[PDB]
């Protein structure tokens, strides 16, 4: 039974003020391919502000053609939004890493633990003739340390 | 560009433009929001601006 929910993990990483950070995102327990995910991720912009959002270009292919996007337009909000361009050729059919977070620790970060969280009510996650798939979501972290 | 008429615009709303303009009957597709700006055509440049509403909006 466990098998059968894909499953979105944010990682959990550690570091000082100004340094950066990469948090992986996985997808794991993968069983019927993936043509659609649809995620919120949110952060402390107090503490963090987002550099960017890479996707592992090893599962993500046909970038060229939007199959990756990201909004931070929202401050203290990640929306990442798969899909295969292609209706069929590039699904997501193996576990593996989604994306890397990269995250500056602001100046003023305090220190211990800020949650990373998915939001599990905006959750999508589809195959590729558009049904929904059984899907969960773990929510990480990143410590803030000397 | 919110073409499976749920309230919002996300990705779900992606692959029926994209399902359109692969040539699939797509069930459920509200056609007046297909031609989302406005020209009378539904092509490549309708997909560009949903995208770009998912990625900034
Ligand atoms: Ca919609
Ligand atoms: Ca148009």
């Amino acid at each position: 039974v466990k098998n059968e929910t894909v499953k979105l993990s944010v990682g959990t990483v550690s570091g000082n003020p100004g340094d950066t950070v990469k948090v992986p995102v996985t997808i794991s327990q993968v069983s019927t391919p993936v043509g659609l995910i649809c995620m919120d991720i949110s952060y402390d912009a107090s503490k963090f502000t987002v550099k960017d959002v890479l996707p592992n270009t090893d599962l993500v292919k046909d970038t060229d053609n939007y199959s990756f996007i990201v909004n931070t337009s929202t401050p203290g909000k990640i929306s990442i939004t798969f899909t295969d361009p292609t209706l069929a050729n590039y699904p997501i059919s193996v576990d593996g890493i989604l994306a890397y977070l990269d995250f500056i620790i602001n100046s003023n970060a305090t220190a211990g633990d800020s949650a990373l969280t998915v939001d599990p009510a905006t959750l999508i996650v589809a195959d590729e003739n558009d049904k929904d798939i059984k899907d969960a979501a773990s929510n990480g972290k990143i410590t803030v340390t000397g | 560009g919110d073409l499976n008429d749920d309230g919002v615009v996300n990705g779900r709303d992606i692959v029926m433009m994209r399902q359109y303009l692969a040539g699939k009957t797509v069930s459920g597709i509200d056609k007046n929001a297909l031609d989302i700006n406005g020209d009378g055509a539904v092509n490549g440049d309708d997909l560009m601006e949903l995208i770009k509403k998912v990625s900034n909006n």
